[PDB]
RNA sequence: AGUAUGGGAGAGGAUGGUAGAAUUCCAGGUGUAGCGGUGAAAUGCGUAGAGAUCUGGAGGAAUACCGAUGGCGAAGGCAGCCAUCUGGCCUAAUACUGACGCUGAGGUACGAAAGCAUGGGGAGCAAACAGGAUUAGAUACCCUGGUAGUCCAUGCCGUAAACGAUGUCUACUAGCCGUUGGGGCCUUUGAGGCUUUAGUGGCGCAGCUAACGCGAUAAGUAGACCGCCUGGGGAGUACGGUC
């Protein structure tokens, strides 16, 4: 997963814009660290929020 | 670091047999060539102790090799440690 | 020759100005040597958070080849273009060709 | 949170809405939990004994 | 004097007292009451009856310049965060959203050391 | 035991840059009597305009969520993101060398925190210290402040319940259930199900143990080498020596 997908990022994201454990979300571990990143890098970018 | 055509340039030049590179004047070789260039980067990382152990595990297993040849073979020995420049 | 992706954040005053400045850096990176292998402009893009007191940017994502000299040069360039508020640099294995998802 | 107030909604209704929201998010647990300071050791003894308190509630619910 | 229609009601409530604060649109503070303001002083500051005397004394002396809509934002732990925008919709004013603003730090400084009680 | 070539996972190490949240201080706007703190208070801050709220600056330290009997490292330890330099590990099949091995007295390298030296930095926290409480007393626990230090560069020190209180290497000895990184196979299309390998966990037959317990990650069955113990104090002390 590459973190220009959004439409998959949000998916992982709560309504405050915490990323959402693989606990609840049922994701393999190495998909997850992989989300992690992309979702770190969009934050970054400025295409998703920090918070809110 | 040493790319792909620098190691097989060394193991061309120092093999003892076609497709041979498990001799001890090959092993010797290629760990000569890595030692060499790791001086380098440790001039400029004077506190990398992490990768300094893998230095150290290369010139241990260099003398080993060196100390087997020798007691095989005293003549290949002699002409390899000339070849390398090495003091012992 | 080591593959890099490049996401540049423009300010939306300078939006008419964006198109100099790449084809400057596409001649610097050719000049060098080089190969560009992918171009995109996403336009201007509403922001998730103000950066600068800003709210909007242009976006720009290139995919390039080069050495490690031109790489110095061109992160000399977006640090001193003000212009530019926002750079990312990732290195990345192979090349990419295809359409992004985001380009649309 | 953000909890907008459609007209039908009353204040009691609200604040029961709004609480079980700020329950799912968990603010109030981070305060507590940054209040004073948690030395490391500290620390992972507690996040070891809750994982092996996951553990046994997995066997229990599993048999 | 001023005429406004929007509201912000900022409630600060602490583990030893709550701070009401009626203010407009864009934050410039127009009425403001604590638990402090009418007694219960000491460790009865922290009570939901205090919180909710302090949110309708508020309610009522912002009620001069007049509001009908207000925002409730909500800062900290402790009791009375419930009480005071119960004692709010009772004065009357009409809730528009109550959201919570809790800062949080992403390991920002070192808290205090533990109170060995 | 080692080498070459393809592929893979990782908070492994060093250098530099950068991002957002929060604390503190500062300057303004609106605003007006409290705030803070506790078991209860008081010290303290506030009409010289505090606290609360909004805006704008300065600076330092640390990286929520992800996050996990998860991962990496010889151990000590390692957590935002990006680039550069760099170590080891896993995995497949060929090819290559041909015992090149294991352990290791002396020796040498690394080695948490506190501490020391020279020069910087200093938000938050906080030994010493000051005040307020509690107390028969309080030299403490609690509260309000607060210097060294914690941070950076370059060196020293060489100690910890530095722990698995369990030295390193090798072979063999029922099974069942998880989890991380790979290989192969099978259905059949997207996901599952069998095996194998290197880690990391929970039970448990035999065996072992004074018992507790350990039980393929042995404290079982055996082999190679090293370190150490010989009743409790005196005492890891005195003297001599090395640093
Ligand atoms: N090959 C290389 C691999 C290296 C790697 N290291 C793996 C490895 O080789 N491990 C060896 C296993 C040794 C084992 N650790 C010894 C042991 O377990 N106890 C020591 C003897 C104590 C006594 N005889 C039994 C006992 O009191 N038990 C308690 C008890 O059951 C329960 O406590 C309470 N309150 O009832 C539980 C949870 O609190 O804790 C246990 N106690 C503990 N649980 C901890 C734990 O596992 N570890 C660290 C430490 O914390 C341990 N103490």
């Amino acid at each position: 997963i590459d973190y220009k997908d959004i439409d998959t990022l949000k998916q992982y994201i709560t309504e405050n814009g915490k990323i959402v454990p693989s606990r609840i979300t049922g994701t393999k571990a190495r998909y997850q660290r992989q989300l992690a990143l992309a979702i770190k890098q969009a934050r970054y970018l400025s295409l998703i929020p920090y918070t809110d | 670091a040493l790319t792909n055509a620098d190691r097989a340039e060394i193991i061309a030049k120092f093999a003892r047999a076609e497709n041979d590179t498990g001799s001890p004047e090959v092993q010797v070789a290629l760990l000569t060539a890595q030692i060499n260039d790791l001086q380098g980067h440790f001039k400029a990382h004077k506190h990398d102790h992490h990768s300094r152990r893998g230095l150290i595990r290369m010139v241990n297993q260099r003398r080993k090799l060196l100390d087997y040849l020798n007691g095989k073979d005293h003549e290949r020995y002699t002409a390899l440690i000339g070849a390398l420049g090495l003091r012992r | 020759m080591r593959h890099y992706e490049i996401v540049l954040l423009v300010h939306p005053d300078q939006s008419d100005q964006v198109v100099g400045m790449v084809e400057r850096y596409i001649s610097q990176i050719k000049e060098a040597d080089g190969q560009i292998h992918r171009l995109e402009d996403w336009g201007r893009r509403q922001l998730a958070y103000p950066i600068n007191k800003i709210h909007k940017a242009h976006y720009i994502l290139m995919n390039v080849e080069c050495g490690q000299s031109t790489l110095d040069e061109l992160e000399e360039l977006f640090r001193y273009n003000d212009a530019i508020i926002r750079n990312l640099i990732i290195r990345r294995e192979h090349a990419i060709t295809e359409e992004s998802l985001l380009a649309k | 949170p953000q909890v907008k107030l459609k007209e039908g909604e009353p204040v009691d209704v609200a604040i029961r809405r709004f609480k079980r929201s700020c329950e799912k998010a968990g603010v109030l647990a981070d305060v507590r939990k940054r209040e004073f300071y948690e030395k490391p050791t500290q620390e992972r003894k507690r996040k070891k004994a809750a994982a092996v308190k996951r553990y046994q509630k997995k066997l229990a619910r599993e048999s | 004097t001023r005429t406004v229609s929007e509201g912000v009601a900022h409630i600060h409530a602490s583990f030893n007292n709550t701070i009401v604060t009626i203010t407009d649109r864009q934050g410039n503070a127009l009425a403001w009451a604590t638990s402090g303001g009418q007694g219960f002083r000491g460790s009865r500051k922290s009570t939901p009856f205090a919180a909710q005397v302090a949110a309708e004394v508020a309610g009522k002396a912002a009620l001069d310049y007049g509001l009908k809509n207000l925002d409730v934002l909500v800062k900290g732990p402790g009791p009375g965060r419930e009480s005071a925008v119960r004692a709010l919709g009772a004065v009357g004013y009409k809730i528009n959203s109550i959201t919570d603003v809790t800062p949080i730090p992403h390991n920002g400084c070192r808290p205090p050391k533990k109170r060995r009680v």
